[PDB]
């Protein structure tokens, strides 16, 4: 049905980004 | 302080004459552009969503239970006796079955009869443009017994015992399926269970339960509940004029001078609820006919 | 009447020093020999009260709190809280179950205000206590004569009119009226500043009861010699007392810094009410009632405020002056960091400031050349010329014919740093012989000393007979020193390159023009010869004499002057150099002798070579100085003997037609004054002092600058900040980062001020059209508080766009930290751009729902109904009220997201004023990892599970993070080619415009 959306996939997607984009930060600003 | 008035630089609020027509013209040139881009990009998003569809339908899943009372809290208070105390209701009322008179619904190119019996769904092709205008298929007032319009008696159904007919949130392209087999609150109201949304209302509590005395349903055939022939929608593009089933409840012996709780629940398997949202599926109302 | 007094402690000093010893025992009635009778004691002690200064005035810890809590930026919080209280009552009077937003709001902000507040208080609880850990001062007791018996007692048990003997290397405890002297030369460095010290002769000498020789005062230590005195002047009735208690009364001022964020508010004030002002009669015009018209301008009002700014400037100024700590540069005022970079003249002190205070070796005179020895602190200088035999009879005249040596615990102490007992010339002397002949300590044993004669005051010399060294056999040396032109006279021989010559006035003259050149020169000459007695003729064992002098005074070989002065520290020349390069006026305010004062700012800098004084143009025309025209000199010498018969208008004149000015003999109060004149002409001044005598100087001022260890407690406490090094080189790096935080302060309040056209946007929008909402209260919270936090933060680490210690310092009326550019910026260009891109997702998102962005006008009156729940779309489908609110909800958080997207950008733009982004380069690490956590922060905000529910921000679909890309773009493409133009074409319109 067109009525459903997969928000748990895109929420999921979500979360991982964010830590990914954190940790990153946390590698460039603690640069070794 | 406040003396920035003029000066003999010729300074008007701050600044010269010459300065204020460029920095005014800047502007206009500056957020001029803005504008057009605005509006250039609000074009193609235009363009992006279609005519016959919403890109998203995700957040109607639940279809809700409105009433033909709009009431300011869902609560109807009245006297029996004063004509005016119920007027906002039944001026409401007329207003909402003024669009289902069978003058309203004459022409036959774009309604159809669909029959006195709930059948089953009819789907009228892809919901795309190469097909013309969709037909709606009538309904009548005569279908609400003892809750009907301006037919025999305009009752304005308040003389005592009131009515309240329920609607079913008009969603593009969604499918009714009542309940089957694994029937645990499915009460035997009426046969007809295959085609027809059955909705039945109650109190809310072991009070209101006990002083709501008798509820008496009309619907299509007798039925309480929504044909599954009138489904799904196309749209008011392609359908305009469109007359969503409607389904009269009226609440017999009730205790006047009492404010009491009901609570009009549809069930069904595409019928979903919120306990955050009390109109999701489930319906609410305080009626209270004080003499 | 404390205006009175504040003055009557500015008028110059007075005394009653000029008396004879029988009116000035009559006049105390203490006994000239046993001075009083111990019972006598108590009832001058308990009189007036204990020899001490009365300690500071004590200001509370909770006093500190609440002065942050309130403060100037601070209180606009506090009005924005009070105004959400004031609209929260306002709007729960009316309705039915309100809702929660402008109570959180309100104590939102009121929780700012107090983390702001704690954090600017611990910082500088912190700088306090650091400052604590180092002024552990110890008591001196005096050595007081009672009952004609001697006893030491503390300094406090002292009291007025009791004989008191200072011995060489005691501290004055209170001011003295000498008596009896034997040689006493007190250091009156802390309190006048006169570098070399002064000998204490019983007799009155000068008028000045300062520049006079019969008085002692508090906080002087006895360099050498001996001394008896009647106490004249204890506890704060002391000279060095009124000073102190005189900077204790001035006032602190404002800073330039807090007045530009006074400005800053002030501004913000401005469109905050106007636009509040001109939405009030919008909204009323339309169709809001009175009722919801004041709601609203009070909403308009409280949402243009910068709340996240607050702590963001603070902790700005707080890493800047971190890393001002981290070199020592110890600031106590929070906001005294960019004061340095804001000031224009700079009014220092020359003994103790700019030079070491320390009687050093600077020149020496051998085999007709002169010979400068380095004269560094940290004995970084150029090494003078060793090896001849001349320099090694100069230096066994120094370092054998000298009375004392170091101490006891002077043993790991550096050379130059440690303590030696004796006169302030022999120290010198001995740290040259310890710097580049070795050591003295077995040098002096080895060569036996028999019969010494000490300075005379008739037929003054210094001599002292001692035995011969390794086999050469000449069984004698006689070394003898004294003034060059004594030590001439009784001298026939004279060693060159070794050998002996006569005394033939051909290279005679030779010496005489070398003394008048290192007199002219500002240092302190001195004559050195030996004689090699003839064993034949005078016995090798036993023969001297001592009352009928024997050894001959006259036919001596001359061998060297040695000159010296107490010498500029390392850094001093360079610094005075970088400060002039930036556009600093350089003012010398010292209370010493012109003749030293003008030597050492020739040396320093403050005096270029080619500029004349008023006195050096009539020396150079053989002229009276009447004649000339003060005009055709430069720089001039200010004696403080006539500034004290001086007006307000004529201090005035000297400052404007003169560009280097030196103030000499300038009393303590008299510094005030030269910092008033120069505060007049509306430059920022900051003083550099570190004696007692620079208190007022440092306190008044805009900034006061002491020396962590050559400055007193006094002034250290009565100034701005502390140079824990001493390294003067602090003075250029505290300008540079001043001048640095001031344009990263530009910089990160302009991007906090561009964020605010799309946070109120929304909500004007939402009233003007009665569309949804596009934006709502939680959500902007949590960008002002939020995301934004780091990437204003981030914006204090950039770094110079060009040479800043090559501009001229900023004008306090013309060049202002938020001039209208900055918000023709802000709120005119970026910020509009900004809104857009918001409005583009606010639609993008209702209208790929159902909800066309043309079926949204008039839409909010059904669409904040609680019980409407079959609104009708542009596809005719029927929404109920949590649906849409969903949809509002997650219209909502994309619009913050949007705020982020185009919030790259911004940062981008703002990061750079004038270069272009590639020119400076994002080499801020702090810069990108702002832009990735407030990127993760705000994906966070909305995937994560449960925000619908708690913050009702739900998750957004993947495809709405594009929609504010071409916006953010667009922006830095704009702000680029904006930037490039200035930079091609630094004009007009392009300059006077953007460019904030
Ligand atoms: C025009 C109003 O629009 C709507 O509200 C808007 C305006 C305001 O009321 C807001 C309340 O805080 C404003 C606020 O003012 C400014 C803010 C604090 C401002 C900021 C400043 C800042 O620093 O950061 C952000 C931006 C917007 C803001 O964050 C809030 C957001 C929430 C608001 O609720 C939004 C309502 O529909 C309102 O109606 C009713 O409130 C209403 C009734 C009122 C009277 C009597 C009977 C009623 C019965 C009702 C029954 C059921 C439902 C409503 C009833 C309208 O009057
Ligand atoms: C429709 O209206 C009629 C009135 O014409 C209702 O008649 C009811 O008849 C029963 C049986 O005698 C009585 O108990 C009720 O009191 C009557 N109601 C009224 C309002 O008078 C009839 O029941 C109504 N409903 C249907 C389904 O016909
Ligand atoms: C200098 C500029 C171009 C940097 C642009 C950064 C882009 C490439 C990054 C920044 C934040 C990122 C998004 C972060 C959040 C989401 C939501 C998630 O459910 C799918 C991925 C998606 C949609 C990411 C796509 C890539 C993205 C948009
Ligand atoms: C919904 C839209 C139309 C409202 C947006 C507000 C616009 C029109 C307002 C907001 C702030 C305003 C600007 C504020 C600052 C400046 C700089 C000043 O020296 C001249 C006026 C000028 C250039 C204003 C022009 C109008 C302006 C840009
Ligand atoms: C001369 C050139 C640069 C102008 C071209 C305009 C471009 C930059 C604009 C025109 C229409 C815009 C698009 C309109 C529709 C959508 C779909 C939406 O779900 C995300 C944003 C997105 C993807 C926009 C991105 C930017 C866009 C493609
Ligand atoms: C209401 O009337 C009906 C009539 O059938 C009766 O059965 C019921 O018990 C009554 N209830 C109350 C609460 O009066
Ligand atoms: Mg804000
Ligand atoms: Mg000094
Ligand atoms: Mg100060």
């Amino acid at each position: 049905d067109p009525f459903y959306y997969d928000y748990e996939t895109v929420r999921n997607g979500g979360l991982i980004f964010a830590a990914l984009a954190f940790i990153v930060g946390l590698i460039i600003i603690l640069s070794k | 302080k406040k003396f920035i008035w003029n000066s003999e630089k010729k300074e008007f609020l701050g600044r010269t004459g010459g300065s204020w027509f460029k920095i005014l013209l800047f502007y206009v040139i500056f957020y001029g552009c803005l504008a057009g881009i605005f509006i250039g990009t609000i074009q193609v998003m235009l363009l992006t969503i279609s005519e016959f569809k919403p890109t998203y339908q995700d957040r109607v899943a639940p279809p809700g239970l409105t009433q033909i009372p709009q009431s300011q809290k869902t609560e109807i208070s009245f006297r029996p006796n004063d004509p005016q105390s119920y007027e906002s209701y039944v001026v409401s009322i007329v207003r909402f079955l003024e669009k289902y008179k069978d003058l309203a619904q004459k022409d036959d190119m774009i309604f159809e009869d669909c029959g006195n019996v709930p059948s089953e769904l009819k789907e009228r092709g892809e919901y795309n443009n190469e097909r013309g205008e969709r037909k709606v298929c009538r309904f009548r007032l005569e279908w609400l017994g003892n809750c009907s319009g301006l037919n025999d008696e305009t009752y304005g159904y308040k003389d005592g015992k009131p009515c309240v007919i329920i609607k079913l949130n008009r969603v593009l392209g969604f499918k009714p399926k009542p309940p089957k087999n694994e029937s645990l609150e499915t009460y035997p109201v009426m046969k007809y269970n295959p085609y027809v949304l059955p909705v039945h209302c109650t109190g809310k509590r072991d009070e209101d339960k006990e002083k709501v005395g008798t509820m008496e349903y009309f619907g299509l055939g007798g039925y309480p509940g929504f044909p599954l022939q009138y489904y799904p929608y196309y749209g008011k593009l392609l359908q305009p004029k469109y007359l969503q089933p409607l389904m009269a409840v009226q609440f017999t012996n009730l205790t006047m001078d009492t404010e009491i709780r009901i609570e009009c629940k549809a069930y069904g398997e595409n019928i979903g609820y919120s306990e955050k949202d009390r109109f999701q599926g489930r319906f609410d109302v305080k009626i209270e006919v004080k003499s | 009447k404390e205006r009175d007094m504040d003055e009557l402690k500015k008028e110059v000093s007075m005394d009653d020093h000029k008396l004879s010893l029988d009116e000035l025992h009559r006049k105390y009635g203490t006994d000239l020999s046993r001075g009083l009778t111990p019972a006598r004691a108590a009832e001058i002690l308990a009189r007036d009260g204990p020899n001490a200064l009365t300690p500071p005035p004590t200001t509370p810890e909770w006093v500190k709190f609440c002065r942050q809590l309130f403060g100037g930026f601070s209180m606009l919080l506090w009005i924005g809280a009070i105004l959400c209280f004031l609209a929260y009552g306002i709007q729960a009077a009316t309705e039915e179950e309100p809702q929660n937003d402008n109570l959180y709001l309100g104590v939102v902000l009121s929780a700012v205000v107090i983390i702001t507040g704690c954090f600017s208080y611990y910082q500088e609880a912190k700088s306090s206590k650091i400052m604590e850990s180092f002024k552990n001062m110890v008591p001196q007791q005096a050595l007081v004569i009672r009952n004609g018996e001697k006893m030491s007692i503390n300094a406090e048990e002292v009291v007025v009119g009791d004989l008191v003997e200072v011995k060489g290397g005691d501290r004055i405890p209170a001011d003295l009226r000498i008596i009896s002297a034997n040689g006493c030369k007190v250091d009156n460095s802390s309190l006048t500043g006169e570098s070399e010290p002064q000998t204490r002769s019983p007799d009155f000498t000068n008028e000045n009861p300062l520049e006079t020789r019969n008085i002692a005062f508090f906080s002087t230590n006895c360099v050498e010699g001996t001394a008896r005195g009647i106490v004249v002047y204890t506890g704060d009735r002391t000279v060095m007392g009124r000073i102190a208690t005189l900077a204790s009364g001035l006032e602190g001022g404002q800073t330039p810094i807090a007045a530009e964020i006074e400005h800053f508010i002030h501004i913000i004030t401005g469109v905050a009410v106007f636009l509040g002002v001109s939405f009030f009669i919008l909204s009323l015009i339309l169709e809001y009632t009175w009722l919801e018209a004041v709601i609203f301008l009070i909403g308009i009002i409280v949402a243009n405020v910068p709340e996240g700014l607050l702590a963001t400037v603070t902790v700005c100024l707080t890493l800047t002056a971190k890393r001002m700590a981290r070199k020592n540069c110890l600031v106590k005022n929070l906001e005294a960091v960019e004061t340095l970079g804001s000031t224009s003249t700079i009014c220092s002190d020359k003994t103790g400031t700019l030079t070491q205070n320390r009687m050093t070796v600077a020149h020496m005179w051998s085999d007709n050349q002169i010979h400068e020895a380095d004269t560094t602190e940290n004995q970084s200088g150029v090494s003078f010329d060793k090896t001849s035999a001349t320099w090694l009879a100069l230096s066994r005249i120094a370092g054998l014919c000298n009375r004392a040596v170091f101490q006891a615990n002077q043993e790991n102490l550096p050379i130059l740093k440690r303590a030696v007992a004796g006169d302030a010339s022999e120290s010198a002397l001995l740290k040259c012989i310890e710097l580049c002949c070795g050591s003295v300590k077995e040098m002096r044993e080895r060569y036996t000393k028999i019969v010494e004669i000490p300075f005379n005051s008739t037929n003054k010399y210094q001599l002292s007979i001692h035995k011969n060294p390794n086999t050469a056999e000449p069984r004698h040396l006689l070394v003898m020193k004294g003034a060059p032109e004594r030590i001439l006279d009784r001298c026939s021989s004279i060693l060159i390159h070794g050998k002996e010559q006569p005394l033939d006035e051909e290279l005679k003259d030779a010496f005489q023009n070398a003394y008048l050149e290192l007199g002219g020169l500002g240092e302190r000459v001195l004559g050195f010869c030996h004689l090699f007695l003839p064993d034949e003729q005078f016995p090798e064992g036993f023969q001297f004499d001592t009352d009928d002098v024997n050894f001959p005074l006259d036919n001596l070989c001359f061998v060297g002057l040695i000159s010296m002065i107490d010498p500029p520290r390392a850094a001093v020349p360079d610094a005075v150099g970088k400060c002039r390069s930036a556009g600093i006026k350089v003012i010398m305010v010292t209370g010493d002798h012109p003749i030293t004062a003008k030597a050492i700012a020739k040396g320093v800098g403050i005096i270029s070579e080619g500029n004349e004084t008023v006195e050096d143009i009539a020396a150079r025309l053989n002229i009276p100085v009447s004649q000339v025209n003060p005009r055709d000199a430069k720089a001039c010498v200010v004696h403080g003997s006539d500034l004290k018969d001086m007006t307000s208008e004529q201090l005035d004149d000297i400052l404007k037609y003169h560009t280097e000015i030196v103030f000499a003999r300038t009393s303590p109060q008299q510094k005030l004054i030269i910092v008033e004149g120069c505060q007049r002409q509306g430059a920022i001044v900051a003083v550099t002092g570190d004696g007692v005598n620079d208190s007022p100087a440092s306190k008044k001022a805009d900034i006061g600058v002491a020396m962590g260890i050559a400055g007193s407690d006094v002034s250290k406490q009565a100034a701005d900040m502390i140079l824990l090094d001493d390294n003067f080189a602090s003075i250029v790096t505290g300008v540079e980062e001043g001048r640095l935080i001031f344009d990263n302060l530009k910089k990160s309040i302009a991007y906090t001020l561009t964020s605010n056209i799309p946070e109120i946007t929304p909500f004007l929008i939402f009233i003007i059209a009665n569309i949804p909402l596009p934006l709502g209260t939680v959500t902007i919270l949590c960008i002002d508080l939020g995301t934004d936090m780091v990437p204003a933060i981030s914006l204090a680490y950039e770094q110079a766009e060009s040479d800043i210690m090559k501009r001229q310092p900023r004008n306090p009326k013309t060049d202002k930290l938020v001039n209208e550019q900055l918000i023709s910026m802000a709120y005119g260009q970026i910020g509009m751009i900004q809104a857009l891109g918001g409005f583009f997702t606010y639609f993008v998102i209702l209208a790929e729902n159902g909800f066309l962005p043309i079926h949204l006008l008039g839409l909010r009156v059904n669409w904040d109904d609680r019980w409407i729940n079959d609104v009708e779309d542009s596809y005719g489908q029927q929404w109920t009220y949590e649906q849409r609110k969903i949809v509002e909800f997650t219209c909502h958080t994309p619009f913050f997201v949007t705020i982020v997207v185009v919030q790259w950008a911004d940062l981008v733009i703002c990061k750079t004023r004038r270069n272009s982004v590639f020119q400076q380069g994002m080499k801020n690490k702090i810069l990108i990892f702002g832009l990735f956590e407030e990127t993760a922060l705000a994906a966070f905000l909305s995937y994560c599970p449960g925000m619908g529910v708690a913050l009702r921000m739900y998750p957004l679909k993947p495809t709405w993070w594009f929609c504010a890309f071409p916006y953010s773009l667009l922006i830095f493409v704009y702000d680029e080619v904006r930037k490039l133009i200035i930079r091609r074409r630094p004009g007009g319109w392009v300059e006077k415009e953007t460019y904030y």
